[PDB]
């Protein structure tokens, strides 16, 4: 009379069970010690700029780090290689609106947003590391200016000699001439027909940077606090491409809090009420628009 | 803009 | 005849051995929410394993 | 004999025994489930922002006052890594080195990826393009010793029990030395409510037991590595082992926070692998059997 | 927690 014995039977059973399952849990560990795989990747070649790591031997646009030469440490960037050998430095990007633009001095010194390898984050790069990178010894460097409306046109403006000053000159936007684009001439000022003295006071060439909190143009009051952005302000501007990000694109003077166009604005091809969808500032050494 |  | 007196002592150390082991693959599992895609959703049952040891209190006296 | 009743006790076996096979079948299915979820890993896509600095107070003093992951640089002698900074608590710039929040990443590891560094920094917060939320991870013993050795460094522990209550753990002083000292951690100037374990130790303890609960003075062990002050000849009876992981232990602790993590609080020993109060610990508030549902270490510049 |  064996009832019993079979409980055994399966005690055995069990015990068998569980010793391979602690085997199976503990092969389960060791899949479990990874971290989750992040897509953003930096890239291992560095040098003076965009174009310096493009010559090194770099292919694909993403995140590099640069280092220039009267830069005290090394800072990120997002660099845009087309395949031709040239290497674009970009330091402003707009997109979608995400980041907020009303920053102060300190925070467009230094830098805010985000950068992407894919290149789908706004951010700026920050007036301190601007300087660094354009006044670097003999070859001067080029803007490029892209803008893409609602529409889906695209407009190029290029800028020769261009040149960021120290902090100490707060800053100053400086360029020897206007080498074209089909987006136009918005540093020189627009005639919006409101006063004979608006293209003069419009102009962007040769203005220090203004912010909320440090003013710097040439106008009674505060431009930048008005349009809630850092811009090289001056009674106030013609091209406002950190300006507020208007949905839609076209935007009144009733969505305006002060009564004034704060929208990302290029006068000289688009309306003074006319935000665009995307902004792109990219500068790249002089000598490669060559040959 | 410009400013009066 | 007899054998029953190991049996309840057998069983006593497998009902502290799945408690532990219970509490162990639970800890295992949420380790692999930060390492794989995603983490197999479960709820932790102790009332069963204690209910059943308390039961075996009975047996032992 | 007449009446020799009782099969009841095996019929009680029986059905015991056959509960627990269920049970094991039960385990079998979800171990096998997570064995085909972990053929592909989770992915995260942390932009990077522009703002960088030192550590996480240089930055806010730069403009960075929102909390999520940064890109700091310490010294142009060492690769920048990322890390998570906190803004937002007290005045803000800390740098966190230590995160528990829940279950998603083992402390319970090697000599090598205490040294290096093991986890997630910080995971995507929804529609969003970068990574606001922090995720469980330890920064590294060689990135957090230069991070206390750069200058005066203060630590701040924060911890959340499972029904909402906070209490913090201040240190004014906080330096961990390198590899060659066995990652020697120093506290000193205490302030806050959670209790003082690392330098008196647990506070339900009298006389020589408190004493060897004492963190302050003591070398890093993980399982792999024994340097606690605990003097055996048996391999078993380590700090490291029977507990959390890798931590600054000496007889062995009185705050585990590198420890298993129990969901609910309430854990027992016969819960335990090993039997001992392993897990989120920090006796000063709760006691050895209670594990925190969250537990935070923070560093930032003294001035 | 404390060894004895
Ligand atoms: C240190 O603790 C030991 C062990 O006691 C255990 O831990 C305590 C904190 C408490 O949780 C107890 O329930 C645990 O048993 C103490 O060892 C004592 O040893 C004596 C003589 O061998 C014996 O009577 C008891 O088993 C122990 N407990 C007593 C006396 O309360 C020891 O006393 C503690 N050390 C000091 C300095 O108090
Ligand atoms: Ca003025
Ligand atoms: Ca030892």
């Amino acid at each position: 009379d064996s009832s019993i014995r079979y409980l055994q039977e399966i005690y055995n059973s069990n015990n068998q069970k569980i010793v391979n399952l602690k085997e199976k849990v503990a092969q389960l560990e060791a899949q479990c010690q990874e971290p989750c795989k992040d897509t953003v990747q930096i890239h291992d070649i560095t040098g003076k700029d965009c174009q310096d790591i493009a010559n090194k031997g770099a292919k694909q646009s993403g995140l590099y780090f640069i280092k220039p030469l009267k830069a005290n440490q090394q800072f990120l960037v997002y660099c845009e290689i087309d395949g031709s050998g040239n290497g674009w430095t970009v330091f402003q990007k707009r997109l979608d609106g995400s980041v907020d633009f009303k920053k102060n001095w300190i925070q467009y010194k230094e830098g805010f947003g985000h950068l992407s390898p894919t290149g789908t984050t706004e951010f700026w790069l920050g007036n301190e590391k601007i300087h660094l990178i354009s006044t670097q010894s003999a070859i001067p460097y080029a803007l490029r200016v892209e803008l893409e409306d609602w529409n889906g046109r695209t407009s190029t403006a290029d800028y020769a000699m261009f040149k960021v000053g120290p902090e100490a000159d707060k800053y100053r936007l400086t360029y020897a001439y206007f080498a074209g684009g089909d987006a136009g001439d918005a540093f020189d000022g627009f005639d919006f027909g409101d006063d004979p003295s608006d293209k003069f006071f419009t102009s962007h060439k040769g203005m220090q940077f203004s912010t909320w909190d440090n003013d710097n143009d040439k106008f009674e009051g505060n431009c930048a606090e008005q349009d809630g952005s850092g811009w090289w302000m001056n009674k106030c501007h013609a091209g406002h491409l950190n300006g507020v990000y208007y949905q839609g694109g076209t935007y009144s003077k009733a969505s305006t809090p002060n009564g004034y166009d704060n929208g990302i604005i290029w006068a000289t091809w688009k309306t003074r009420w006319y935000s665009m969808k995307k902004t792109t500032m990219k500068i790249i050494p002089f000598n490669r628009l060559t040959i | 803009g410009p400013r009066p | 005849v007899q054998h029953i007196q190991l049996l309840q002592k057998n069983v006593r150390a497998q009902l502290v051995d799945m408690k532990r082991l219970e509490v162990d693959i639970d800890i295992k599992i949420r380790s692999c929410r930060g390492s794989c895609s995603r983490a197999l959703a479960r709820e932790v049952d102790l009332k069963d394993y204690e209910d059943q040891q308390k039961q075996l209190e009975q047996v032992i006296a | 004999t007449v009446n020799s009743n009782i099969p009841t006790n095996l019929r009680v076996l029986r059905s015991i025994l056959e509960n627990l096979r269920s049970k094991i079948q039960k385990l079998e299915s979800d171990v096998s489930a997570q064995m085909e979820y972990c053929r592909t890993p989770c992915t995260v896509s942390c932009n990077i922002p522009v703002v960088s600095g030192k550590e996480c107070e240089e930055i806010i003093r730069k403009g960075g006052e929102t909390s999520e992951m940064y890109l700091i640089q310490p010294d142009s002698s060492v690769k920048p890594y990322r890390v998570y900074c906190d803004m937002n608590t007290e005045n803000g710039g800390w740098t966190v080195i230590q995160n528990r929040q829940d279950g998603s990443v083992d402390f319970g590891r090697k000599w090598d990826p205490y040294k290096q560094g093991f986890g997630n920094v910080a995971t995507n917060t929804d529609g969003k393009n970068y990574c606001g939320l922090p995720g469980e991870y330890w920064l590294g013993n060689d990135k957090i010793s230069q991070l206390t050795r750069m200058g005066p460094t203060e630590l701040l522990i924060e911890m959340e029990d499972w029904k909402g209550d906070k209490v913090k753990a201040h240190y004014g002083g906080f330096t961990v030395q390198n590899e060659a000292n066995k990652y020697q951690i120093s506290v000193n100037k205490y302030r806050g409510t959670a209790g003082n374990a690392l330098m008196d130790g647990a506070s339900q303890l009298m006389g020589e037991n408190r004493t060897m609960t004492i963190h302050n003075g003591m070398f890093f062990s993980t399982y792999d590595r024994d340097n606690d002050g605990w003097l055996t000849s048996d391999p078993r009876k380590q700090c490291s082992k029977e507990d959390g992981g890798g931590w600054w232990y000496n007889r062995c602790h009185a705050a585990n926070p590198n420890g298993r993590y129990y969901w609910g609080g309430q854990y027992t020993w016969d819960m335990a692998k090993h039997g001992t109060d392993d897990g989120v610990v920090w006796m000063n508030w709760k006691g050895s059997w209670y594990s925190m549902r969250k537990m935070s270490m923070k560093i930032r510049p003294f001035f």
